RNA sequence: GUUUUCGUUGUUUUUU
C-alpha cells in the first residue's frame, strides 16, 4: 500500500529519492544532478527531472496550465482519452510545488479504481510531494489525520464518493490548486455535485476528462461554473443568450453564428480540445410476428396513455418496449421465477435477432474472431447466456467444433475481479467470446484481444457506445475492428438511432461548423 | 354504442390539433384510442350503469 | 408426485413451480390437477 | 355523421391546407382472444 | 406462545 499516511512511509522514500538525486532549505530546490532547470519566468522553473521527459503536447500543456495559473483561476484540461493528463498534471503540481509558489494544500479528486494509480505517480515522478488519500488512512483518528495536513500534508487524494464522509473538517479551511479526474459526474447542475465541489474555495479549479459534452450544453454551464465564476453569465442568462437558438437553428444561422461564436471565444480558453480502421455495418431486422402481437397489445392499452397525461414517466413505458425488442420473453411476469431455472425461458429465434446473432457469430465461431457481445440490461444476459449453453450442448454433443466458452461480467461482481477476467480474453486463445453490458466495462479496461463486435440494444448516452467500441477499437489496435449493431426496423430503436445521430451532429456541428 | 361514439369521433379532433400546428408525420394509428368503446360497455354491463 | 392432466386430449403429466401454465404436448393452457390415486372411504347410506 | 373536416386557413399564397377525413366501412372478425405470448388462437366460450 | 389477525363503497337479487 504505497502512501504516506503515516510518515514513517513519507520519511522511507523521501530518503531514497535523496539518494538516488544525491548521486538550507528542502533539498530538491537545487537543479538537477546532471542538468540545470527549465526556467519558463521568475515564478516558474521545472526541475531537470521531468521537463525533458516530457514530450511537445504534455510541454505545451503543462505550459498552459501555468499559463491559467498566471491568468488564475483554471479551466477545464480535457483532451483524448489519456493523453498524458496525469503526467501533465504532475508535473505542473510538481513545478509550483519547486518554485515554492504552492503555499496551500492541493486536492485531487479521482475514481476508486484509481486511487492506488494517482498515489503511484507522485511516488515515482516526484516523492518530494507527500500525499494523503481520504480514507482510514492516507472519528477522531480522521482529526489526528488532519493534524499536519496542511503544513506537512502537500496533496490530499479523494474518491468522488468520499468527500461526504469527512466534508466536516474539508471545505472549512482554505485550499490552493484543485484537480478533478471527473467530467461525466458533473454534467448539469442541480445535483450533490454542485452541493459537494463548487463550495470550495479556491480560483484554481481544474477538471481532467475529455468528455464533458455529452448530453447538453446546460452540463458546458455547470461545468464552465466550476472553473470560472460566470464569464458568461448566470443559468438563466446561458439559457436565454442561445439555448433555444442552437437547438432550432435562415432566420437563425447568422445570429446565432455570432452568438455561438461568442460563446467559443468565450470559453475556448478554458478547456483545452485535442483528438486500425473501422467497418460499421448496421442490420435492420424486423419484428417478428409474435412479437407483432406483443407490440400492438401493449400499444393499445391504459397504461400509456396513463403514463403520457402525467402520473408516471416516460422512463418507464420506453423501458418496457425495449424489454419486449431485445425478445418476447422479458415482459413476463415471472422473470425472475423463470431466469436461471427454466431452460425455454431463452430460446431463440422469437427475439429477431437470434439468426442474425446465431449466424454471425458462427461466421467467427470457426473463423477464430475474438469478438465482443454488447448489452445493456443483467436481465438480457439471462436469455443469451441460457442460447449460449444451449449453442454449447449442440457443439459439444457433435464433433468438429469447439465450445464457445463465454463469461458475464457487471455490478454483481466484486471490483477485485475486473483486470483478471480484462486479461482472460486477452491471453489465452480459448474463451472466444464473452458479454460485457456496456455500462460496467469501459471504465478503461484493456481488451485488445477482440477484433469483432455485436451491440445488441441500443442505449440512450451517445457516449456509452463509443468506450464499447473502444473495447475492440484501443488505441493502435493489433487488427482490424468491425461493428455490428443490431437494429429492429419499425420501432423504438429507430427513434433511438435518429436521436444518437441528431446528438452526434449536435456535438459535431457545435464543435465543428455552426452552419449546419 | 351512440353515447361512446360520440365521445370517440372528436378525440381524433382534440389530437389532429396538437400535431396539425407541428403537421408532423402523424402515425394515426396513436390518436385512435381504441379502448374508447370497451370500458362503457364493460362498466355498464359489469356494474350495472349504462353510462360513463 | 403431483401429478396433471390435460383439458381433453388426455394428456397426463406433471408441472413444477418453474414453468407456466400449458399443457406440455397439446399446448393447451386450461388444465386440470390430476385426481388423487389414494382411497377415499364412504357410508354406503 | 360521416364528414370530419380540418383546415390551415393562412399560407402555405394563401391557402386552406384542407385535411378532410372521410368514413367508410366497418369490419367484423370473428372471437379471437390473443393470448398474452404471442400464441394467438380463435376464442371458445368455454376457454 | 399463553394468546393470536379483515374491511368497505357501489350494484343486483332476495328472504314469513
Ligand atoms: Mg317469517
Ligand atoms: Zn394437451
Amino acid at each position: 500500500n504505497i502512501d504516506d499516511g503515516d510518515d514513517a512511509f513519507y520519511n522511507a522514500r523521501l530518503n531514497a529519492w535523496v539518494t538516488k538525486r544525491s548521486q538550507d532549505e528542502e533539498e530538491w530546490f537545487k537543479p538537477h544532478p546532471t542538468k540545470q532547470d527549465a526556467i519558463l519566468d521568475d515564478d516558474y522553473r521545472l526541475p531537470g527531472d521531468v521537463y525533458p521527459a516530457l514530450f511537445d503536447y504534455q510541454k505545451t500543456c503543462v505550459q498552459w496550465l501555468w499559463e491559467l495559473y498566471l491568468q488564475k483561476v483554471g479551466g477545464i484540461l480535457g483532451d483524448e482519452m489519456g493523453l498524458g493528463k496525469t503526467v501533465q498534471i504532475i508535473s505542473f503540481i510538481a513545478g509550483l510545488h519547486y518554485t515554492k509558489k504552492l503555499n496551500k494544500p492541493v486536492i485531487v479528486v479521482c475514481p476508486a479504481t484509481v486511487l492506488r494509480q494517482w498515489c503511484n505517480e507522485f511516488h515515482r515522478w516526484w516523492p518530494p510531494l507527500r500525499v494523503v488519500i481520504l480514507h482510514a488512512i492516507g472519528e477522531s483518528r480522521v482529526k489526528e489525520l488532519i493534524d499536519s495536513v496542511f503544513t506537512r500534508g502537500h496533496v490530499i487524494i479523494t474518491t468522488y464518493v468520499g468527500l461526504r464522509i469527512y466534508s466536516k473538517h474539508l471545505l472549512k479551511r482554505d485550499w490552493g490548486y484543485a484537480i478533478l479526474d471527473e467530467g461525466h459526474k458533473i454534467r448539469n447542475p442541480n445535483s450533490d455535485i454542485s452541493l459537494t465541489c463548487k463550495q470550495l474555495r479556491t480560483p484554481n479549479r481544474v477538471i481532467l476528462s475529455g468528455t464533458p459534452i455529452q448530453n447538453n450544453l446546460t452540463e458546458l454551464w455547470s461545468l464552465f461554473d466550476f472553473i470560472f465564476p460566470g464569464r458568461l453569465g448566470t443559468l438563466p442568462v446561458f439559457q436565454n443568450q442561445f439555448a433555444i437558438p442552437i437547438n432550432v437553428g435562415n432566420l437563425q444561422v447568422q445570429v446565432g453564428y455570432k452568438c455561438a461564436v461568442t460563446l467559443k471565444d468565450l470559453i475556448s480558453p478554458y478547456l483545452l480540445r485535442r483528438v486500425p480502421k473501422k467497418s460499421e455495418m448496421v442490420l435492420f431486422c424486423k419484428l417478428t410476428a409474435p412479437q407483432h402481437a406483443l407490440y400492438e397489445k401493449f400499444l393499445r392499452s391504459d397504461e400509456l396513455s396513463r403514463i403520457l397525461q402525467g402520473k408516471r414517466q416516460v422512463l418507464y413505458g420506453i423501458d418496457i418496449l425495449r424489454k419486449i425488442c431485445n425478445h418476447p420473453d422479458l415482459v413476463d411476469v415471472h422473470a425472475k421465477r423463470r431466469s436461471k431455472k427454466d431452460p425455454t425461458y431463452g430460446s431463440a429465434s422469437k427475439s429477431g435477432k437470434m439468426q442474425v446473432v446465431k449466424k454471425l457469430l458462427e461466421l467467427w465461431k470457426s473463423q477464430g474472431h475474438k469478438t465482443l457481445l454488447f448489452t445493456q440490461t443483467r436481465q438480457m444476459l439471462d436469455i443469451l447466456e441460457s442460447f449460449l449453453e444451449r449453442l454449447n450442448a449442440k457443439g459439444a454433443e457433435e464433433e468438429d467444433f469447439v465450445p464457445f466458452k463465454f463469461l458475464r461480467m457487471d455490478g454483481t461482481t466484486s471490483i477485485g475481479v475486473r483486470q483478471s477476467l480484462v486479461d482472460v480474453f486477452n491471453n489465452d486463445p480459448s474463451y472466444n467470446v464473452f458479454l460485457l453490458t456496456t455500462r460496467v466495462g469501459g471504465l478503461g479496461v484493456n481488451l485488445t484481444g477482440a477484433n469483432r463486435v455485436i451491440i445488441y440494444d441500443p442505449d440512450w448516452n451517445p457516449s456509452t457506445d463509443v468506450q464499447a467500441r473502444e473495447r475492440a477499437w484501443r488505441l493502435g489496435q493489433k487488427k482490424d475492428v468491425t461493428i455490428y449493431r443490431l437494429m429492429i426496423a419499425g420501432s423504438i430503436e429507430e427513434k433511438i438511432y435518429h436521436r444518437q445521430i441528431f446528438k452526434q451532429f449536435l456535438t459535431n456541428k457545435i464543435l465543428k461548423d455552426p452552419k449546419q | 354504442f351512440r353515447i361512446l361514439f360520440r365521445k370517440l369521433t372528436r378525440e381524433i379532433y382534440r389530437y389532429m390539433q396538437r400535431c396539425i400546428e407541428t403537421d408532423r408525420d402523424f402515425n394515426l394509428n396513436l390518436a385512435v384510442k381504441s379502448t374508447t368503446i370497451t370500458s362503457g360497455l364493460k362498466y355498464s354491463l359489469a356494474t350495472g350503469n349504462w353510462g360513463e | 408426485g403431483v401429478k396433471y392432466t390435460c383439458g381433453a386430449c388426455a394428456h397426463n403429466f406433471s408441472l413444477n413451480k418453474s414453468d407456466p401454465v400449458r399443457c406440455k404436448e397439446c399446448g393447451h393452457r386450461v388444465i386440470y390437477k390430476a385426481r388423487t390415486k389414494r382411497m377415499i372411504q364412504f357410508d354406503a347410506r | 355523421e360521416p364528414r370530419l373536416i380540418l383546415d390551415q386557413p393562412a399560407q402555405h399564397d394563401n391557402i386552406n391546407k384542407r385535411y378532410e377525413i372521410r368514413f367508410g366501412k366497418i369490419y367484423l372478425s370473428r372471437p379471437t382472444m390473443t393470448e398474452a405470448d404471442g400464441t394467438t388462437h380463435a376464442m371458445f366460450p368455454q376457454e
